[PDB]
Protein backbone atom coordinates (compact mmCIF):
# COMPACT_ATOMS: atom_id res chain seq x y z
CA UNK A 1 0.00 0.00 0.00
CA UNK A 2 1.23 3.61 0.58
CA UNK A 3 3.95 2.75 3.10
CA UNK A 4 7.70 4.56 2.96
CA UNK A 5 10.18 3.52 4.49
CA UNK A 6 13.66 4.62 5.57
CA UNK A 7 16.76 2.64 5.07
CA UNK A 8 20.92 2.74 5.68
CA UNK A 9 23.23 2.17 3.01
CA UNK A 10 25.50 -0.33 4.13
CA UNK A 11 27.95 0.03 1.02
CA UNK A 12 28.50 2.42 -1.84
CA UNK A 13 26.34 1.11 -5.08
CA UNK A 14 27.70 2.26 -8.55
CA UNK A 15 24.65 2.26 -10.69
CA UNK A 16 25.40 1.26 -14.36
CA UNK A 17 24.57 4.23 -17.32
CA UNK A 18 23.40 0.82 -19.47
CA UNK A 19 20.37 0.12 -16.90
CA UNK A 20 19.45 3.48 -16.50
CA UNK A 21 16.52 2.95 -13.62
CA UNK A 22 19.31 2.07 -10.56
CA UNK A 23 20.84 5.47 -8.64
CA UNK A 24 24.21 5.10 -6.98
CA UNK A 25 24.34 5.76 -3.67
CA UNK A 26 27.27 6.60 -0.74
CA UNK A 27 28.01 3.96 2.34
CA UNK A 28 26.21 5.25 5.11
CA UNK A 29 23.46 7.40 3.18
CA UNK A 30 19.89 7.52 3.95
CA UNK A 31 17.47 6.79 1.48
CA UNK A 32 13.84 7.01 1.45
CA UNK A 33 12.66 4.08 0.19
CA UNK A 34 9.31 1.64 -0.59
CA UNK A 35 7.86 -1.38 -2.69
CA UNK A 36 10.18 -3.55 -0.36
CA UNK A 37 8.46 -6.50 -1.49
CA UNK A 38 10.83 -7.63 -3.82
CA UNK A 39 14.88 -7.83 -4.26
CA UNK A 40 14.87 -4.09 -6.14
CA UNK A 41 13.63 -1.34 -4.29
CA UNK A 42 12.20 2.09 -4.81
CA UNK A 43 14.39 4.50 -3.62
CA UNK A 44 14.44 8.35 -3.36
CA UNK A 45 18.03 10.52 -2.37
CA UNK A 46 18.24 14.00 -0.53
CA UNK A 47 18.96 15.19 -3.25
CA UNK A 48 15.58 14.17 -5.11
CA UNK A 49 17.35 11.63 -7.50
CA UNK A 50 14.97 8.63 -7.72
CA UNK A 51 15.14 5.35 -8.87
CA UNK A 52 15.98 1.50 -7.93
CA UNK A 53 18.33 0.35 -5.52
CA UNK A 54 19.86 -3.64 -4.66
CA UNK A 55 18.08 -4.15 -1.26
CA UNK A 56 21.13 -5.95 0.11
CA UNK A 57 23.04 -3.01 -0.12
CA UNK A 58 21.01 -1.14 2.88
CA UNK A 59 19.49 -1.80 6.32
CA UNK A 60 16.04 -0.51 7.06
CA UNK A 61 15.95 2.03 9.82
CA UNK A 62 12.64 3.32 10.25
CA UNK A 63 9.05 2.83 8.62
CA UNK A 64 6.44 2.47 8.17
CA UNK A 65 5.40 5.93 7.29
CA UNK A 66 2.21 7.11 5.31
CA UNK B 1 17.52 -9.45 -12.39
CA UNK B 2 19.35 -10.44 -9.57
CA UNK B 3 20.76 -8.50 -6.97
CA UNK B 4 24.83 -7.67 -7.41
CA UNK B 5 27.21 -9.18 -4.96
CA UNK B 6 28.27 -7.27 -2.02
CA UNK B 7 31.57 -5.65 -2.02
CA UNK B 8 34.44 -6.99 0.22
CA UNK B 9 33.77 -7.27 3.52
Amino acid sequence: DNFIYKAKALYPYDADDDDAYEISFEQNEILQVSDIEGRWWKARRANGETGIIPSNYVQLIDGPEE
Amino acid sequence: KPLPPLPLA
